[PDB]
């Protein structure tokens, strides 16, 4: 449900069952109903595309993923809620929020389309402040290689034959520039060419052209090695209800952990190079970084877990000691 | 200018946990390079823990056992320099999980080496043996299943 | 003078400083406030931009009285010429921790400080008073000085602009492109003769057509203690502060979202939107945050009269100006 | 292009009080061209009441009486044309506040007048007197204090 574009903004503006999505020089704005009357709120443009395409990147996984304090998604497997401001301590208090489930290829699709139409070709949700320009004025073009992006899913290790490629043809990051690009040797013995498979990871992670957007390495079953190169803020508050893993590899990062209730801090978490940490499940997590840092999410991908600490089976930190 | 900053054995830097509320252990927190500088050469210390999943940190130092697994299992070299010998097995462990000595001699033909400087990683493919080599002492990350060679201990490597 | 600061240090050029037990310092994309707690060193970061803004509207606008929040966790509360800086205090789960912590200071100090800050950490591409379409970032190593937002005199309106020993006009200014269609046309004054110049009139809305700043009310009219204080607003209100004093707001021109909500908490207590037109009491018991798509012309309507603030919660006056 | 939207006496939106909490009464929210727009010629409505001192719309539309206060006053014209006429009194008021009545015929000297369209303010100086005079409906802004002219009917101006 796509309107024709405004006629003086230039952007297009969306329905979504019963919300209605819009956009000007400055604002990312969300209508909906509630108690009788249309309700709004505003969103920054440069937030509002950054969550969003975190948001569609990441598939929308499983659990809470935040745009701010009001708007966010529910990440229920085939399903998403989308609510503005039921998550809300005061909001539903007053009766004003609003919720509502959709099938994720729709969302999913609609998401795609307004981050086609609304960011120019002078910005990049995927990017960090320093990188890319402006998200702010009427519309101006698109930015097609934030479009024309192939996603290559691992599923042994990359480099490897019938699986997603390395990123020599990818320039090198400007912070990671001092990063060795070298390759490991590999001395294969006679009739076992092609048997031994090593690569840089970090050469990987240095031209990584994204920011906050762990993408598989190493398949080990369900063991998943999904790096990411980090920089600014991340771009939502999220929390998936399993536990990670957190390794930092370089650089430092600042993460906010809070209750995924009402918020409350219960830790501020400063990961230096060689960190290891465990993000218990019952907390949504923010992170701050100053330098672009690398950092290695450790996954587990076994498809009955987000419905396993809710059962009394699991707690939400994952070791007694 | 950039400064990439890694750490090393000899060089690094424990983060923090600063609690508002809650508490430290929940989050299990550690420092590989602190670990690896406190633990015998190749000993398998499990610093992340996922159901039965495991992330281990070796210190590379001198020659290992031969190893061997039923599964795919990886290394990244943290620190250093560790050249990783391959043997195909004759006869590779069809069935199990986890970490396995590959016995002081196992029955294969030589594969080959790799060479993993600080930053490369590595495939440790499934039925074959597999043993490290460093000079000087290294840091390594294993990511496998926990298994017979996997030491625990929490209390002595996290933030309590 | 008492402004304490570090040379410029080695990577980001960027001097740091202390205040009381704060400590404030800055990298590429954030400022950070760190002070002290449980024994312990307590921290927290904040985008350049968005701190840099805060901190320029609370020097303009002489620290005042009331409440300035710069986030959820730092700001001021200005007391006269006495200013706390807090970190963390009027936050609910952060003061329950005991990890919050409140210094007092002389506002001269603070506000010598502020200014100090201001000039290091401002580069040349960034301007704090403008709004993002108009200046540039705020990010990376230290480059320069923003000598355009350091060289903007203040001169006080006595009686009302243009008046001989009075605040200038803005013909000197050049017109906000986003006002370019707002007539410079002045009134026409016919002074009798013999009253060559005791007339008094002026285009108000070419006065704030030329204004080079967002987000800072104008003295334009003095009637005793009543002030018309108009402003160009546009983006969002880089603070979110209330005075503990009712003020009128008069929507001038385009159109302004008002997030208001109680000063404590937060509890949003009203969402208002107001269009040309639109006239409404900001009372004293709330917080308050403003969003501009298009810069608009606000009138801000101040009562100056020293004592009200304390009148407000000695028991003859209410948070809300009409029982109707 | 930019827009800027002025209101007028024949366009017009009023905004809006999305109440959370509370009373939308304690937000006094008026519009000035529909209180300008029902209200009599120079009829001093307050819209704004401050301890005191306040705002007030009139309606444009003709010609007013002859006004003086004891203090400055000012007035914008917020739309039309309004041309304001000044007398120097002989004896003018030196105590007291809010807007009086100059009387039918005032004792002054004509200081001439001033030439008010859109967006224009203009001083009224204390101890003068002056007159409003609009062909065409419009509307004014006056910051004065509460004087026995002044009209309060929140009730019928106000969202309750």
């Amino acid at each position: 449900q796509a309107s024709p574009p405004h006629a003086v903004t230039g952007y297009r503006s969306f329905q979504l069952g019963a919300f209605e999505l819009s956009r000007d020089e400055y604002f990312a704005r969300i209508t909906w109903p509630a108690k009788g009357e249309t309700r709004s709120h505003l969103i920054p443009a440069d937030i509002f595309l950054r969550a969003m395409m975190r948001d569609v990147a990441w598939g929308f996984f499983y659990g809470w993923v935040n745009f701010d304090h009001v708007i966010g998604t529910r990440n229920y497997y085939g399903k998403v809620d989308l609510y503005a401001g039921t998550f809300n301590g005061t909001l539903k208090a007053a009766g004003v929020n609003y919720t509502e489930n959709f099938e994720t290829p729709l969302i999913m699709a609609t998401f795609k389309a307004i981050l086609r139409d609304w960011t120019n070709a002078t910005f990049d949700p995927f990017a960090a402040p320093e990188e890319t320009g402006s998200a702010f004025g009427r519309k101006n073009g698109e930015n097609l290689e934030c479009i024309e992006r192939f996603r290559i899913a691992t599923k042994r290790m990359p480099g490897l034959q019938d699986d997603s490629p390395l990123r020599n043809d990818l320039p090198v990051n400007r912070q990671f520039a001092d990063v060795s690009q070298d390759e490991p040797e590999v001395h294969a013995a006679e009739g076992f060419e092609g048997e031994l498979h090593a690569f840089s990871l970090f050469k990987y992670l240095s031209r990584s052209d994204v920011t906050w957007n762990p993408s598989v390495t190493s398949v080990c079953k369900a063991s998943l090695f999904c790096p990411t190169t980090e920089e600014f803020i991340l771009p939502v508050f999220h929390g998936n209800d399993r536990v990670e893993w957190f390794i930092q590899m370089s650089d430092e990062i600042v993460w906010d952990v809070g209750d995924k209730d009402d918020g409350n801090p219960r830790a501020r978490i400063t990961m230096r190079a060689g960190d290891v940490c465990a993000m218990p499940a019952d907390i949504r997590h923010q992170g701050y970084s100053t330098k672009r840092s690398m950092l290695m999410v450790w996954e587990n991908a076994t498809p009955n877990l987000p419905h396993l600490y809710e059962s009394g089976e699991l707690k939400p930190y994952p070791i007694e000691f | 200018a950039v400064n990439t900053v890694f750490a090393s054995l000899d060089n690094f830097r424990k983060g923090t946990v600063e609690i508002i509320s809650g508490e430290a252990r929940h989050y299990a927190f550690s420092n590989i390079f602190e670990v690896a500088q406190n633990s015998k050469p190749y000993e398998k210390v499990v610093v992340g823990l996922n159901l039965g999943y495991v992330v281990e940190t070796l210190r590379a130092e001198g020659q290992s056992p031969w190893f061997t697994a039923a599964h795919d299992e990886f290394a990244i070299v943290m620190d250093g320099e560790v050249r990783v010998e391959f043997l195909k097995l004759d006869a590779p462990s069809k069935h199990g999980e986890g970490t396995h000595l590959a016995g002081e001699l196992p029955v294969g033909k030589p594969m080959g080496y790799v060479l993993l400087k600080r930053g490369h990683q590595c495939l440790l493919p499934a039925g074959s043996a597999y043993r490290f080599e460093a000079s000087r002492p290294g840091v390594i990350l294993q990511q496998t299943i926990k298994g017979p060679l996997s030491v625990e201990k929490w209390a002595e490597i996290c933030l309590k």
